[PDB]
RNA sequence: CGUGCCUACCAUGGUGACCACGGGUGACGGGGAAUCAGGGUUCGAUUCCGGAGAGGGAGCCUGAGAAACGGCUACCACAUCCAAGGAAGGCAGCAGGCGCGCAAAUUACCCACUCCCGACCCGGGGAGGUAGUGACGAAAAAUAACAAUACAGGACUCUUUCGAGGCCCUGUAAUUGGAAUGAGUCCACUUUAAAUCCUUUAACGAGGAUCCAUUGGAGGGCAAGUCUGGUGCCAGCAGCCGCG
């Protein structure tokens, strides 16, 4: 099975260094395609510009029309369909707004209800969606 | 084709309810004292099968 | 009323000075000021009061003791010699009259740009 | 550049499971029994006991005639006796692991007030040791998390204060109302 | 100065499957940091040490020490004045401004402490220290607390008690004081180069209009409601299972 001699440690580290790439997490952490292929340029948050508002559908067991925003980024310049979280907020996210986006619970997968949305809206013109939903005074219109 | 007009439908159609004037709560250690006086060896009349912290 | 006791006591005969650590007792009112502790130490040393210095006062969180550093000197000329101007400023011996930022540096710049008679006219006037 | 101080210590036990029913019941009956505020000052005592247990297991790992073990074990026994958790009896390292959680809460400031009087409802004794009314010695004690050492253990007096010292803190309001 | 460091001649060598050579590093190297069996895994630009550079990159005077840039010379990219023949520049120093980005502080004061420089006790230092923003983060820690008075929910020592409550907690928008004490308001202290903050202390300073504690949740994981009213696979909730 293994190799258990006193001078076999080079063969051991060669075998482990070869077989360590087959894990998904190691290769997505130490392969450059998860920097040159993902959005954000490897960031956590990113500002963007509202391009359009898209009503997408839910999955097959669910039945809902989810409301999302196609976001033109500032750092990279790519297009991200980002999700409108709360009950309202479609009337609070307008065209050409400074929109901060983050993940849902995982960068790789998405939410099991929405097909192709990986990211979530937090801010609208330096005013958060929690502030626009409850508590604070008025929109920056 | 999915229309975007139904935004905040339940948030609009929800009847508003005025929050009634609830008295002030207790502090940190006072709230822990209330928890120890309420939900522990202070008052336990019944049998140890069912629990009643809210009903 | 108050009680002043010196714990640590050293004598520098080179500079004709005596260093001490002063604990002032407080079972009563507030922290006794700069003048009165100095006068009581002058009464306990039985000389003229215009020569003994003291600096620093803590407070041990309600009455208790206040700890400072006292300096008994035997010559007013030695007191004027061996002491810095900021501790002469408690009695007002040294006066600088220009405690201002950028004044000396702009004088340095006016003495760095021009040279000679124009420098003595501008940077010194 | 700057050189003042850079250090960080977290006297804070963080539990692995967040919501254990028996553990929450045990920690809240501990708080309600020994008069505490929140669970981070339970985790203070738990972290100190855990660090003492780590040092005790590190000492019990070594050989018995080891001089480092003798020195550090005698120092740990001396510090625990001067705290007052141990007795003058069992000076073994296994009894240190045999210690429990509630002994440090017993040796804190409020429980010594409970055992030696002027307690009057531990929740009020918290106020009596917070406000300047219970004073271990001439250096005034203010903070309730005060490990009462065994070397003095009895000096509970107060001077220039409200109930026995003197002064009119707010009774002058009632006197001016009656006058 | 010892050297293929360089030159003339001579020999054909030297390294590599024990990974050299060739690429990338979102690579300055360490002492270290996070992570709780042991073993390990991932960062270390960052206050200490050593290296490298002062927009890119080449050359050099002086000087013991530089290929120095708060030195110079010429090129490229920038870039200020111009009265159009010419002058003048290098904040990856301290403050600050533009752009950039999810993202990071005031054109403050002082050489008072520690050191350093110079002819020298005496001058200087955005080296540093102090002050302002600051919920990166670490420690201690009020937010209404407390003892009593009275109704009862009474678990309970005890006698057919429908109580003796010298054990008791709780709903009391109920009284009562210690009128506790703190935060703030300010005199005099003190710290301090001058001050502020810490502490001492004189006087105001709580009764639900108080001096108001929020952040998430209540099907399982995962502590906690088969409560009420609307919405009726719509809105939406839910990091997965799922609900509508
Ligand atoms: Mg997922
Ligand atoms: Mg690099
Ligand atoms: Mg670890
Ligand atoms: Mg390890
Ligand atoms: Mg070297
Ligand atoms: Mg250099
Ligand atoms: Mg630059
Ligand atoms: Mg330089
Ligand atoms: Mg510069
Ligand atoms: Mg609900
Ligand atoms: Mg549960
Ligand atoms: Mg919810
Ligand atoms: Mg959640």
């Amino acid at each position: 099975g293994k190799c258990r001699g006193l001078r076999t440690a080079r063969k051991l580290r060669s075998h482990r260094r070869d077989q360590k790439w087959h894990d998904k997490q190691y290769k997505k952490a130490h392969l450059g395609t998860a920097l040159k292929a993902n959005p954000f340029g490897g960031a956590s948050h990113a500002k963007g510009i509202v391009l359009e508002k898209v009503g997408v559908e839910a999955k097959q067991p669910n039945s809902a029309i989810r409301k999302c925003v196609r976001v033109q980024l500032i750092k990279n310049g790519k297009k991200i369909t980002a999700f409108v979280p709360n009950d309202g907020c479609l009337n609070f996210i307008e065209e050409n707004d400074e929109v901060l986006v983050a993940g849902f619970g995982r960068k790789g997968h998405a939410v099991g209800d929405i097909p192709g949305v990986r990211f979530k809206v937090v801010k609208v013109a330096n005013v958060s969606l929690l502030a626009l939903y409850k508590g604070k005074k008025e929109r920056p219109r | 084709h999915g229309s975007l007009a139904r935004a905040g439908k339940v948030r609009g159609q929800t009847p508003k309810v005025a929050k009634q004037e609830k008295k002030k709560k207790k502090t940190g250690r006072a709230k822990r004292r209330m928890q120890y006086n309420r939900r522990f060896v202070n008052v336990v009349p019944t049998f140890g099968k069912k629990k009643g912290p809210n009903a | 009323t108050v009680t002043i006791r010196t714990r640590k006591f050293m004598t520098n005969r080179l500079l004709q000075r005596k260093q001490m650590v002063i604990d002032v007792l407080h079972p009563g009112k507030a922290t006794v000021p700069k003048t009165e502790i100095r006068e009581k130490l002058a009464k306990m040393y039985k000389t003229t009061p215009d020569v003994i210095f003291v600096f620093g006062f803590r407070t041990h969180f309600g009455g208790g003791k206040t700890t400072g550093f006292g300096m008994i000197y035997d010559s007013l000329d030695y007191a004027k010699k061996n002491e810095p101007k900021h501790r002469l400023a408690r009695h007002g011996l040294y006066e600088k009259k220009k405690t201002s930022r950028k004044q000396r540096k702009e004088r340095k710049n006016r003495m760095k740009k021009v040279r000679g008679t124009a420098k003595a006219n501008v940077g010194a006037g | 550049p700057v050189a003042r101080s850079w250090v960080c210590r977290k006297t804070y036990v963080t539990p692995r499971r967040p919501f254990e029913k028996s553990r929450l019941d045990q920690e809240l009956k501990l708080i309600g029994e020994y008069g505490l505020r929140n669970k981070r000052e339970v985790w203070r005592v738990k972290f100190t006991l855990a660090k003492i247990r780590k040092a005790a297991r590190e000492l019990l790992t070594l050989d018995e005639k080891d001089p480092r073990r003798l020195f550090e074990g005698n120092a740990l026994l001396r510090r625990l006796v001067r705290i007052g958790v141990l007795d003058e009896g069992k000076m073994k390292l296994d009894y240190i692991l045999g210690l429990k959680i509630e002994d440090f809460l017993e040796r804190r400031l409020q429980t010594q007030v409970f055992k030696l009087g002027l307690a009057k409802s531990i929740h009020h004794a918290r106020v009596l040791i917070r406000q300047r009314h219970i004073r271990v010695r001439k250096q005034v004690v203010n903070i309730p998390s005060f490990i009462v050492r065994l070397d003095s253990q009895k000096h509970i007096d107060f001077s220039l204060r409200s109930p026995y010292g003197g002064g009119r803190p707010g009774r002058v309001k009632r006197k001016n109302a009656k006058k």
